[PDB]
């Protein structure tokens, strides 16, 4: 059934398991034509599917040629979703072939049912969870990718960096989802933070910054205040 | 004009006759049916006076022999029965005419609602969807489950449907996952009316039976199937001319026939609102959506 608050630390049990957030998989820029109507132009997508317990992310990057001549792209997008996601699912040996996805938007579930119907014992979930993938493209060598792409093309990360050496995925997967949160709702800002000490640096192969354990809880602590200020302006509280 | 004669009323019943029925009293006089109308499917019904539960009946086609009604005080039920003597049983018949015992099955002339509900229901298609092959009509009752519902328990007791499903590998052809799932023609066409029913009118037909099943014994998965084969067409964007018309007569005889009270449970409002209102044939069932929205438009 559907996923939430109540069966959360089911995600980092032993069961492989994959997000698929399709957020970011058709992007436009809204603009006015010479005659003054309004047009769209696509921008570079990306399939964000995720295991929450390794942290191993599987970037499928949708180029916009894949839209080239075709219509009523947002629906499009959940369906060339669900057919890269399963195409990744049996380009995966059996060992490794999930045994739950959880999309994060319930229009995902008919196009990955349909989809998946090689696959009978893979159970295809649903999240009552508000999770902040859509923020992905606020990671800057994520986004850096994506724009530059020229091609479809699959592109391999551990979105916890080495986090894991040193805590637990409930926590590893705590701290992601705090900071995509706060650069969803802040991204300034929350970009501001992580930077602001030039000494400490990102490492080539990694994502985000390399603090200590100490720096870490600053940082956690810098997110929340972020994240709580933005709440009380947006809703006068 | 054929004859369904009852050896007796031994408990007090409602008796139905396709759309007909008529209240007996326990032990009262009553003796069958008669003028049954030659060329058509009937079922003959029945719902006992102190159990409300559990409508049962028979499918029948006089045409294939002699049948009669018998209460047997073991199984607490009118059973039908074969009389194989013909001699026998226009003597048993002529007798029970001539005491005057027997209603009579009261067609208007003006009337075809029985020739459109039954059109193109065939007994023979009827058995095959009731296995029980000894006798030559078919039992039917509120509580017996699908082949489909089954799957999801006694097999020999089960309404064989043809399974219909919009999320299986029958119904989409791998690499046109998307195209097959909007768009069921290849399912409809390819899949079901050239592989499994061969015509369009065994496909009618089964529909025809799933919605009568639905109406006369209130039997849930029949009214599953029904919906199914409605929704199946309304959702393929290619369907035959000839279908499509004869789709709209179809329904507007059974959503006219239905009781009025009996809107609530019978009908899915998800397939009716978007078979009339967002499928490829929206536009194609005229006389079916005139005929709902004066009748039932709070379903929609």
């Amino acid at each position: 059934g559907a996923m939430n608050s109540s069966n959360y630390a089911e995600l980092f049990n032993n069961d492989i398991k994959l997000f698929v957030d399709d957020t970011n998989v058709y992007r436009v820029t809204v603009h006015k034509t010479f005659e003054g109507n309004v047009a769209t132009k696509a921008i570079n997508g990306c399939i964000f599917t995720l295991n929450p317990k390794t942290g191993h992310l599987f970037l499928k990057i949708i180029h916009t040629s894949v839209w080239a001549g075709q219509k009523r792209l947002s629906q499009l997008a959940k369906w060339k979703t669900a057919e890269e996601v399963s195409a990744l699912v049996r380009s995966l040996p059996k060992e490794e072939q999930p045994k739950q996805i959880i999309v994060t938007r319930k229009a995902m579930l008919d196009p990955l049912e349909v989809h998946m119907l090689d696959f009978p014992n893979i159970a295809i979930r649903p999240t009552e969870l508000r999770l902040p993938f859509s923020a992905a493209m606020s990671i800057d060598k994520l986004s850096d990718v994506v724009m530059k792409a020229t091609e479809p093309q699959m592109v391999l990360f551990n979105i916890y960096d080495d986090w894991l050496d040193r805590i637990s995925s409930y926590t590893a997967f705590s701290r992601l989802t705090l900071l995509l949160r706060a650069l969803k709702t802040n991204e300034e800002s929350a970009k501001m933070i992580l930077l602001s000490d030039p000494t400490i640096t990102i490492k080539s192969y990694h994502l985000w910054p390399s603090f200590t354990d100490e720096q870490w809880i600053t940082i956690e602590s810098q997110m929340r205040d972020l994240i709580l200020t933005e709440y009380g302006r947006k809703y006068n509280v | 004009m054929n004859t369904v004669p009852f050896t007796s009323a031994p408990i007090e019943v409602t008796i139905g006759i396709d759309q007909y029925s008529f209240n007996v009293k326990e032990n009262q006089p009553f003796h069958g049916i008669k003028d049954i109308p030659i060329g058509h499917v009937h079922v003959i019904h029945f719902q006992h006076a102190d159990n409300s539960s559990m409508r049962y009946g028979y499918w029948f086609d006089c045409r294939m022999g002699n049948f009669y009604i018998q209460y047997d005080p073991k199984d607490g039920l009118y059973k039908m029965m074969e009389e194989r003597d013909g001699a026998k049983f226009e003597n048993i018949v002529h007798n029970f005419k001539e005491r005057q015992m027997m209603v009579s099955y009261p067609k208007i002339d003006e009337d075809d609602t029985w020739y459109n509900l039954t059109e193109f229901v065939q007994m023979d298609k009827i058995r095959k969807i009731v296995r029980k092959d000894e006798n030559q009509f078919s039992y039917v009752d509120s509580s017996m489950t699908t082949v489909q519902e089954n799957e999801l328990s006694d097999p020999a007791h089960s309404l064989n449907y043809t399974v219909i499903n919009f999320k299986s590998r029958e119904a989409i052809r791998p690499g046109h996952e998307m195209e097959d799932f909007l768009d069921k023609s290849y399912y409809l066409n390819t899949v079901m009316l050239q592989g499994i029913f061969k015509n369009s009118s065994n496909y009618f037909g089964e529909l025809q039976f799933a919605f009568l099943n639905a109406m006369f014994f209130g039997n849930y998965g029949s009214s599953l199937q029904w919906h199914a084969m409605i929704e199946l067409i309304c959702s393929s964007a290619t369907v035959p001319k000839h279908m499509l018309d004869k789709l709209d007569e179809i329904l507007y005889y059974q959503i006219k026939t239905l009781p009025e009270q009996y809107s609530d449970i019978l009908l899915n409002e998800r397939v009716w609102n978007i078979c009339l209102y967002s499928s490829f044939q929206k536009n194609s069932l005229h006389n079916t959506e005139k005929i709902m929205e004066n009748k039932y438009p709070e379903l929609l």
